[PDB]
């Protein structure tokens, strides 16, 4: 969709690396969070965004 | 003694009286219905309207 | 702890609705208006996807 | 036709010139009622139900609109009729073809009964143009409406609770519908909007516009019937004794039990709840009624007269608005089939965003301009808007 209409996106993109701090990643995993990219993607969505 | 039917009262209510929720425009069925209610109620038998 | 079951007293709290004052911030819950802190956070949590 | 011929004969005292036309409006009204009841059936939608109430609403709506309205010609009356016809009957209709089916029926009805060629386009737009901002409920200019609404919506967004909001034509049509509805003597509305559609907040907007007291029932899993009674109880007292003119907003979140269903099956349908004020509580109310009545300059002999005044007060000054999302589930469908609901509720069908208004929302949110560079490609390939900017591209992608 970003291609069909003309808008550039980073061809190499990963949600985690983009929106999470090392410290954040480190801090979450400290609290007992699971190893997964998934559970990191999730923990980001919960924490990183509350409106 | 005679048998006659469907004689109804004429109603004329003012415009501002048209918005009263408790109102009825008498029709043949109104009277017929009101009357069988009464008859049933004078027999002390009960009514259920569905 | 049980999101499975949820009662609307929190509804005013889910949707962000608050009556603002000079200093205080109040949110109606049930029959009483309680003051919100802002150091306050909420997490609803459930177990079964059913 | 006989019943409502009497009704029109009563409301047309305000337009004696058109007195001759009592039957053909009554006939046209009953005709429409019949055809509608025939074309749209419960097999398509659960909420297509037509009763004499629809005929009742149609006369009532017309009565107030004539009374409050400007000097009428025959065109004036029959278009007004067609407006109320639209709102009472077709506004509940989903999709398009069915609303078009109704327009066709309306044209047919007018032709069959009242043949004036002075009419314009009688389609749902081109008619309603229902005056609120203009003080008497006439037709309006439509440019003035959108502006009036928008400035009064800016005001309302700032002055009352701040949930950031957006405007669209879609909003405007339903606003006129909600207001006209809250203007009608004994009447209530239910908005079928899906969810997040902004139907509750719109109700609140009109409530704020016409200065109606808003009441949203406060309840939960542990909430009792005694509890909902007191809300209704107190709400009715204010609607009568203090002349508060309140709008009661029920959401489908609010119901943890059906008990909420029924006590209002009453309040909507007839104009009172008999059980609600009872025991000594009845005598207390009665005392107050005598006082308020006498303060209005009317000394009412009997008790039933007081109570008849009281009930009439609940009728004209208490409005209820339901907002429901998915009519399809059993929880909301219990609300739905329930007749006293659907037949004294004006059913207004909103739905998921219109995919056009989706752009109006999107564009109005990206109004702030962080947007950079150039479009390497003015779009060359391939509904939001004619697409020029990166802005348009983004709302189209989204
Ligand atoms: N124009 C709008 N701009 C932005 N958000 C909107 C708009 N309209 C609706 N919303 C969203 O939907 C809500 C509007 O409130 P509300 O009217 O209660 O929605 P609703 O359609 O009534 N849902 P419901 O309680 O089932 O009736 C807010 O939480 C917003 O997130």
């Amino acid at each position: 969709l970003l291609g069909k209409f003309a808008v550039k996106y980073d061809v190499n993109y990963r949600f985690i690396d983009y929106l999470v701090t090392l410290d954040e990643k480190m801090k979450w995993l400290e609290c007992g969070l699971d190893k997964n990219d998934y559970f990191l993607e999730n923990m980001s969505i919960v924490m990183n965004s509350q409106d | 003694f005679s048998s006659f039917c469907s004689e109804i009262p004429s109603v004329s209510l003012e415009a501002h009286e048209v918005m009263r929720p408790d109102i009825v425009i008498p029709t043949i069925d109104t009277i017929k219905h009101e009357k069988i209610f009464y008859d049933l109620l004078n027999s002390k038998r009960g009514i259920i309207l569905c | 702890q049980d999101g499975e079951f949820f009662d609307p007293i929190i509804s005013r709290l889910i949707s962000r609705e608050f009556n603002h004052a000079g200093n205080r911030v109040t949110v109606e819950i049930g029959d009483h208006e309680v003051d919100v802190s802002g150091d306050f956070k909420l997490f609803i949590h459930s177990c079964d996807p059913s | 036709s006989q019943i409502y011929e009497i009704y029109y004969k009563a409301i047309f005292k305000l337009v004696p010139e058109f007195r001759s036309y009592t039957e053909p409006f009554a006939r046209a009204s009953v005709h429409l009622y019949n055809e509608c009841k025939a074309r749209y059936s419960t097999g398509l939608q659960s909420h297509y139900l037509f009763s004499p109430r629809e005929l009742t609403r149609l006369v009532r709506g017309v009565y107030t609109a004539i009374n409050t309205g400007p000097r009428q010609t025959l065109r004036s009356l029959i278009r007004l009729w067609a407006y109320e016809a639209w709102r009472i009957f077709a506004d509940r209709l989903v999709g398009v073809k069915e609303k078009n089916s109704f327009e066709q029926l309306l044209y047919e009805t007018v032709d069959k009964y009242l043949p004036n060629q002075d009419l314009g386009n009688i389609s749902s737009t081109s008619l309603l143009f229902s005056g609120l901002l203009s003080l008497d409920f006439k037709e309006v200019n439509k440019t003035d409406l959108v502006n009036f609404i928008e400035e009064r919506f800016k005001t309302f967004c700032d002055e009352e609770l701040e949930v950031p909001m957006v405007i669209h034509e879609s909003m405007v049509d339903h606003i006129l519908r909600i207001d006209r509805a809250l203007k009608q003597v004994q009447g209530h509305m239910m908005l079928i909007g899906a969810s997040r559609t902004g139907k509750t907040i719109l109700t609140r907007f009109v409530a704020w516009l016409n200065g109606l007291k808003i009441v949203q029932p406060k309840i939960h899993r542990h909430s009792n019937l005694s509890d909902f009674d007191m809300i209704l109880k107190k709400a009715i007292s204010d609607c009568s004794l203090k002349e508060s003119r309140t709008c009661l907003i029920i959401d489908e979140s609010n119901i943890l039990e059906t008990a909420f269903l029924e006590r209002m099956n009453t309040l909507l349908a007839n104009a009172d709840i008999p059980d609600l004020f009872q025991g000594e509580e009845y005598d207390k109310l009665l005392n107050n009624l005598r006082n308020k009545t006498r303060s209005l300059g009317l000394l009412l002999d009997t008790e039933q007269e007081l109570y008849d005044w009281f009930v009439g007060e609940i009728a004209k000054n208490l409005h209820v608005v339901f907002t429901i999302c998915d009519p399809t589930n059993n929880k909301s469908s219990a609300m739905i089939s329930s007749p006293a609901l659907f037949n004294r509720c004006i059913i207004n069908w909103m739905g998921d965003w219109d995919t056009k208004t989706m752009s109006q929302v999107a564009n109005n949110m990206v109004d702030v301009i962080p947007m950079e560079f150039t479009d390497f490609i003015v779009p060359e390939v391939n509904f939001t808007e004619p697409i020029q900017t990166i802005r348009d591209a983004v709302v189209n992608i989204l």
